[PDB]
């Protein structure tokens, strides 16, 4: 068989790891050793295990709140945030028994378009967005006047800024070229010959030998090439967001997942805490919308034409006369014709398009095969606004949240986290796949992986095409360990899959080869 | 082949009842399937499960299932006692909301959003076996006394006030309220569409001929020989593919303290924590085999047309000639054949998945600009689950607020483990032709595509073409008599009728003791 | 000759039900009457009065600390005074003076006529869908609304209705095969021209599936009256006429939908024979035949689209549009998933496992009773149809006949 389903391993069990004098609670993990692919059978989600314990040793209280203690969240928050008029627990504690609420923003106030969706974590490594991580909605009383056209906004205390830098970039290149050339020839051969005797003596005797030839030949070769191509792309920016440098709000689910996390390293918890919120933050974001569209035309047609004809002729007469006559009139004759007619059409076509950010109306009707009308443009830019993608990111890694000011052991959980995400780019990059067929790329999905199959390719692998062969690019394989400290160094054999192989296409990238101090 | 015969539907006898339960006063009974009723034939009217009333003798001992957590009467819900009083009904009881003197006593403002719309599918349990929804696993009207909303991208839509003459964008459902189980529901507006097409046009043309010709007359003979040989060969060729994936939303479940639906959770705690296959396969067909824990929600459309024309004509013919003159006498004979065949085949499938019947309809007939828009405005209001991923129905109870239940968790597993090879389509008989094997309840179909008809898709308009084989399912497990056990199976249930593909996956399977 | 159908003797009589007055004979189908015979139309069960030799032992029972409405149902208590009739004729609201209290605090909702409709009651014979045995007028007090999805309207899910969802599809599936050739060649000799070819087109469209809930199902009245009015002996024509009545299952699950379908087959072919034995024959035939299916939708725009269709003119995709839309008004259960009728058969209620086994029997025996397996077989092996009261065969060929006995 072509295909066959490899199913997932993991490893063995880490030992137990030490009670946790905190969680009172004892943690146990696995490492993923080969993903499920082909539709081979998924493992048990069980790569963590956790057991409870007795509280061999106590631990340190839960950081002092100076400020008020939301009663249900347990947000500290500052005694000047209280009976303010806004929700600042995420709960009506502040508010709660108020014997007046002074309502600073009296005035009608909308959100930021979309800028609760910065305020969700990234996957750096999957580029997607994960289980909030920052409190957008927490004011703090700000209510300073930020306006957009007519609309005024209510900034979130964690925003720095959101203001409208729009500017747009569009790009369009057409190629189109054209090859055909035409072969033929005509060629005849005719050849006719006579030889005759005729002679009297009494006696008579009489000779005629009759030859006709004729050779023709004709060649007809024609090739017609056609090639276009159409890239074109729509680069639509609408706002510059920045998050502020420091003293962020977080939100209280990832705040808690943080709480609960082990004060002794075991990889298996900031896995899971990873895989909800992501290894990264968005400080600063160009949002708007992307266009783009790409067409590729060969139209290929070649004719070849042959014809070839002989002609022979053979007929002697003899006669010999004195009453006596005696006459052989002997005639043969061969013709041969041959005509051979050889056509091929081929014509392959692929388009691409893609879309990001505005109204579905709009998304799809450019998502159409048709370039659009300016005035859908239009349309689309204009629902853009509201909501846009992220184009730019600049990312911190989600430690840089752990604060002191928030968590004990707020340097033991960072430097945790540190040794997690280096250890969570190995476990989650695709490198650890088996390659596709096709040109599939392989994206890891968790315990799974799956191959995103271009564009005319099909199945699990990608391994049904009508395409007989097409460039297959390179892919590197899994980085090796860390050599061995007299400084360190990796190597990529750029083999998982190779780039040679049916008119293999570009090369891996580079380096094949990393090294550093120890 | 021949059509296969039908068989009937065939259950084992009854299990013996189950001891009455005693908080429920129900006797439980399972037969199993042993056999689909196939290609026709009877179906069973027996169910493979069933239950009775019974007084059990003994009291409930259980029913003191929570302390201090507030516990509602209709339903074993325990709440976290914040939540009584908070001003939203936490069960269907009521209760936590009944008597309440202290209207103070809610947890927030939040009631003006309404939940987010098509999030109660992402709740429903899924029927790996037959593609189906199931009952609730999530609550999906449940919010914990939180008010997490999520800000509805295309809350935009045209109000015209006719007394103004102002046209503006009424701010209606600017945001949703998030149900607690959602971790979370990124609005985020994609689309990608991919088109191939390849056009393969090939036609060969030959012709021979030969004459050879002898005359030789004083008494005449006269010779002549004619061969001619003409050969036509055309084979057209036509593939298009389009998919168009349009996106709306990205959506997770809560790994932590899946408050779990009402329905399952009672029917989870009525389990036995002792083995009863009945009990857990009856739970499994009801909840599904699977839960679902990743979501886009978004509109699919896909266009795939083939056609394949090849025509193939020759002529053949020869004649030898001769002549005996001077009386005269003349004969002649030969051979000539003359042969033409054609044949064009040409399928189409066009499906959407998608916001609206009439233009999902309509541009499942006709693919345009027009039926692009219409379709895609149509997915504002009418997305759908356009891809999820899935555990299986077990891992949820590691992950509930109930802990541990490893009994019940290990006893599900089990179970699972048998209802996916009880259940399964393979036992369905051997569809032909790419017919499907569907498996629902105790009975079997072959869903036939176009070209096929007939109970096991076996009769076919032509006369053979290309179909692939499947699997058989897995025989009985052997006996273990190392530590190691083993289970066999064959390509044949069809074996590939024309060599088509040879089902991929292994041949033999082996297991530990 | 015809055989005219025939039939058991009567069964004994029944003894007298006590609670019922009434005692039963049974008596089966012999043969249904093939060949155009004596149509079976006969009753399959007989029933008589009888004054009762023993007292009834009542169908009634005490709901306890349950209300008990003016009809048989019992709910309980903080269904009274919802406003929403929970019960018979509002008998739980009109319990109820002061103090009402709707679960749709302050606000309207619609009534979905797809819920309203959810459940269909189904007979295996010929799959027909009967009323739902639900009463999806039952909300148990909560205010679930969703949305149409085809439109904005919301409406209120009924507690029977554990979802609703518009999970909208659409598909249009063509196929087209075209096969041609033309041969030429005691002895037989022919030479033949022959022409194959066939078309298929159909397209689905599905407005959305409704699942039932599984437990705590709330039944109407009058099914649950059906089965107390039955007679805890079997008695083959009583649950007969029961299962006639409700269907031998239900919908556990459907998906709504609408659906349309064309087929068109052509085949010709041109014959030339010459034969000697130890003839000249010419010969032209042509069949082609066109069937066209419309399923759903309201009736201007079915059938407009449905001749359109079948006419070789090219569809407007307006008018299909149309259609389409219009299945929001006039769904068809184009699939379902089916469980036995028996299983509605509430646990907690008199003989109610009696009940269920003896409607188990029932269905076996309706099954088997209507059985064609029992008409005489085709000549030609055509199908044996079972029609009302009469069995045949049908034959495609040239071969016919009401039994296909002659060529
Ligand atoms: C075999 O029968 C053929 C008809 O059954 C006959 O064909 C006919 O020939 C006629 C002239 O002789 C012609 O006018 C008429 O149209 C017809 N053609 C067809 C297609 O039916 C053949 O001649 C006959 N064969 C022989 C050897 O007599
Ligand atoms: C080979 O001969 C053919 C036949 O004469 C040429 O084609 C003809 O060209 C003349 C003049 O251009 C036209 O008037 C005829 O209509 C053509 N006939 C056909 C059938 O093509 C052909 O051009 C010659 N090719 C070469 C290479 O000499
Ligand atoms: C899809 O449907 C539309 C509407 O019926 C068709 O629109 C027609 O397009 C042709 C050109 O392709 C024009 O000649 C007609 O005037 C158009 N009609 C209208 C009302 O605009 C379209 O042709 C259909 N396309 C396909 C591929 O079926």
């Amino acid at each position: 068989v072509t295909l066959m389903p490899i199913d997932c391993e993991l490893s063995s069990w880490s030992s137990w790891t030490t009670c946790d004098p905190c969680q009172k609670k004892r943690y146990r993990y696995a490492y993923l050793l080969q993903p499920s692919q082909f539709h081979g059978e998924p493992c048990n989600f069980s790569d963590k295990e956790v057991e409870d314990c007795v509280t061999n040793r106590p631990c340190r209280s839960q950081v002092r709140c100076e400020g008020f203690v939301c009663a249900q969240t347990g947000r500290c928050v500052n005694r000047r945030l209280l009976c303010n008029g806004d929700n600042d627990c995420g709960d009506q504690s502040d508010e709660a028994n108020c014997r007046r609420i002074y309502k600073k923003c009296q005035h009608e106030m909308d959100q930021y378009w979309g800028i609760g969706s910065l305020a969700s974590g990234i996957n750096l490594f999957t580029n997607s967005f994960e289980g909030p991580v920052l409190d957008h909605r927490y004011y703090a009383g700000g209510c300073s006047p930020h306006y957009i056209l007519n609309t005024r906004f209510r900034k979130p205390y964690n925003v720095e800024s959101y203001t409208p830098q729009t500017q747009g970039k569009y790009e369009f290149i057409l190629k189109e070229y054209e090859s055909y050339s035409d072969f033929e020839r005509n060629v005849t051969e005719k050849m006719a010959s006579k030889s005759g005797f005729s002679f009297g003596f009494e006696l008579g005797i009489s000779s005629q030998s009759d030859r006709g030839k004729h050779y023709i030949r004709r060649t007809k070769r024609f090739s017609h090439t056609k090639s276009v191509f159409l890239h074109a792309r729509s680069d639509l920016e609408v706002a510059h967001y920045k998050l502020k440098p420091r003293s962020l709000m977080l939100h209280y689910e990832f705040l808690q997942r943080v709480k609960r996390l082990p004060l002794e390293y075991s990889y298996g918890e900031y896995r899971d805490l990873f895989r909800d919120f992501g290894t990264h933050y968005i400080t600063e974001a160009v949002l708007g919308g992307i266009y783009e569209y790409t067409l590729v035309m060969n139209k290929e047609a070649m004719e070849r034409g042959d014809y070839t004809l002989n002609n022979v002729h053979a007929c002697a007469k003899n006669d010999f006369k004195i009453s006596l006559g005696v006459s052989v009139g002997k005639c043969r004759g061969i013709l041969n014709e041959i005509k051979d007619r050889n056509k091929r059409d081929t014509m392959v076509e692929d388009l691409v398009v893609l879309v990001r950010g505005g109204a579905s109306e709009h998304i799809t009707t450019l998502a159409y095969q048709e370039l659009p009308t300016a005035d859908l443009m239009q349309e689309w830019g204009d629902a853009v606004q509201y909501n846009p993608a992220i184009i730019k990111v600049k990312v911190e890694p989600l430690y840089e949240l752990v604060t002191a000011t928030d968590f004990a052991y707020s340097s033991t959980v960072r430097q945790n986290m540190k040794q997690a995400l280096e250890e969570f780019q190995k476990e989650v990059s695709s490198c650890h796949c088996a390659p596709c067929q096709g040109n599939g790329v392989p994206v890891l999905k968790g315990s799974r992986c799956d191959c995103i199959c271009p564009v005319g390719s099909q199945g699990l692998a990608c391994e049904v095409s009508y395409r007989k062969n097409t460039p297959i690019d390179g892919k590197w394989n899994c980085w090796s360990n860390w050599s061995s400290c007299s400084g360190r160094r990796k190597t990529r054999q750029r083999q998982c899959n190779n780039p040679p192989p049916q008119n293999g296409g570009s090369p891996c990238s580079g380096p094949a080869s990393e090294t550093l101090d120890c | 082949a021949a059509t296969p015969a039908a068989v009937t539907c065939q259950l084992s006898n009854w299990s013996e009842w189950t001891d009455c339960f005693p908080c429920q006063d129900k006797k439980y009974r399972h037969r199993s399937l042993l056999q689909p009723n196939k290609f026709g034939g009877t179906i069973c009217s027996g169910d493979i499960w069933d239950q009775a009333s019974c007084s059990s003798s003994t009291t409930c001992v259980r029913q003191a299932q929570c302390g201090q957590d507030f516990q509602c009467k209709e339903t074993g819900r325990c709440l976290k006692r914040h939540l009584v009083c908070n001003g939203d009904q936490d069960c269907l009881d009521g209760s936590d909301e009944d008597d309440c003197e202290d209207v103070r006593a809610i947890d927030e403002d939040c009631s003006q959003y309404e939940p987010i719309p098509g999030s109660q599918k992402a709740a429903l349990g899924y029927n790996i076996l037959t593609q189906e929804d199931a009952q609730s696993v999530y609550d999906a009207s449940y919010y914990g006394g939180q008010c997490e909303t999520v800000y509805n991208g295309e809350w935009r839509e045209l109000r015209y006030d006719s007394t103004c003459e102002r046209l503006y964008y009424g701010d209606d459902e600017k945001y949703f309220r998030k149900p607690y189980n959602f971790l979370k529901y990124h609005f985020e507006a994609l689309a990608d569409t991919g088109i191939s097409s390849e056009f393969y046009d090939n036609a060969n043309d030959l012709l021979s001929k030969v004459k050879k010709d002898k005359s030789d007359s004083f008494h005449s003979q006269d010779t002549s020989f004619l061969n001619e040989l003409n050969k036509y060969n055309e084979k057209k060729f036509i593939f298009t593919r389009i998919f168009t994936k349009v996106q709306t939303a990205h959506f997770k479940m809560r790994k932590d303290d899946i408050m779990l639906d009402e329905g399952m959770l009672q029917s989870l705690m009525e389990l036995p924590d002792q083995y009863n296959y009945g009990m857990y396969a009856k739970f499994i067909n009801d909840y599904g085999t699977h839960y679902i824990t990743s979501g886009s929600m978004g509109g699919i459309y896909e266009y795939i047309l083939v056609i394949d024309k090849a025509k193939m004509e020759s002529l053949g013919i020869t004649s030898r000639d001769i002549t005996t003159c001077f009386h005269c006498k003349k004969f002649g004979g030969g051979k000539t054949e003359r042969a033409r065949k054609a044949m064009a085949v040409e399928d189409i499938i066009s499906r959407v998945r998608g916001g609206s019947s009439g233009w999902s309809g309509g541009l499942a007939q006709n693919r345009s600009t027009i039926t692009y828009r219409s379709w895609g405005r149509s997915l504002k209001y009418n997305p759908v689950v356009i891809d999820f991923e899935m555990q299986p129905i077990h891992e949820v109870l590691r992950h509930t607020s109930l802990g541990p239940l490893e009994a019940k968790r290990q006893n599900l597993r089990r179970a699972l483990d048998q209802y996916l090879m009880e259940f399964n389509a393979c036992r369905c008989g051997p569809c032909f032709n790419n017919g499907v094997p569907i498996l629902e309840g105790t009975s079997c179909r072959c869903q036939c595509r176009l070209g096929s008809l007939g109970a096991a898709c076996e009769q076919t308009q032509t006369e053979g073409a290309k179909a692939d084989g499947s699997w058989s399912c897995w025989s009985s497990w052997s006996v273990c008599r190392a530590g190691i056990q083993e289970r066999r199976r064959e390509c044949d249930n069809p074996a590939p009728q024309n060599g088509g593909a040879s089902c991929p996956g292994r041949k033999v399977q082996t297991q530990a003791c | 000759s015809h055989i005219d159908c025939r039939m058991s003797p009567w069964s004994e009589w029944s003894q007298c039900d006590p609670c019922l007055r009434q005692m039963f004979r049974s008596r089966s189908i012999e043969v249904f009457g093939q060949f155009n015979g004596k149509r079976c139309t006969d009753a399959v069960g007989d029933r008589r009065q009888c004054v009762p030799t023993e007292p009834c032992e009542d169908a009634e029972d005490d709901c306890g600390n349950d209300f008990q409405c003016s009809t048989g149902r019992c709910i309980k208590m903080r269904l009274r005074c919802n406003g929403d009739n929970d019960c018979g004729d509002f008998s739980d609201e009109d319990d109820c003076e002061s103090e009402p209290r709707p679960p749709c605090r302050d606000r309207v909702v619609e009534e979905s006529e797809l819920a309203r409709t959810a459940g269909y009651g189904i007979n295996i014979l010929g799959m027909d869908p009967l009323s739902t045995p639900f009463d999806n007028e039952f909300y148990n007090g909560l205010c679930n609304r969703d949305r149409d999805g085809n439109t904005l309207t919301y409406y209120r899910r009924p507690w029977n209705v554990a979802s609703l969802i518009y999970e909208t599809k659409g598909e249009k599936n063509f196929r087209t095969e075209h096969y041609e050739e033309q041969i030429e060649a005691l002895f037989l000799s022919y030479s033949s021209k022959k022409e194959k070819m066939f078309l298929h087109v159909k397209g689905e469209i599905h407005l959305g599936r409704f699942v039932m809930r599984n437990r705590d199902v709330v039944l109407t009245t009058t099914f649950v009256d059906d089965i107390k009015a039955l007679p805890t002996t079997y008695e083959k024509g009583e649950y007969f006429a029961f299962l006639e009545t409700y269907g031998t299952h239900y919908s556990s699950s459907g998906s709504l939908g609408g659906l349309y379908e064309l087929i068109y087959v052509l085949d010709k072919a041109s014959m030339k024979r010459k034969g000697v034995e130890l003839v000249n024959i010419t010969s032209e035939n042509l069949i082609d035949d066109v069937v066209s299916l419309i399923r759903g939708g309201t009736r201007k725009y079915a059938f407009e689209l449905k001749e359109k269709l079948l006419r070789g003119t090219v569809i407007d995709v307006t008018d299909f549009v149309n259609w389409a839309s219009s299945i929001n008004d006039a769904p068809v259960l184009i699939s379902q998933k089916l469980s036995p009728i028996y299983n509605l058969v509430p646990v907690k209620m008199k003989n109610a496992h009696l009940k269920k086994q003896n409607l188990e029997r029932a269905i076996e025996d309706y099954i088997n009773e209507f059985s064609v397996r029992k008409c005489h077989t085709c000549q030609n092996g055509g199908t044996v149809i079972l029609m009302d009261g009469k069995c045949l065969c049908a034959c495609p060929f040239k071969f016919e006949g009401i039994a296909c006995e002659i060529s």
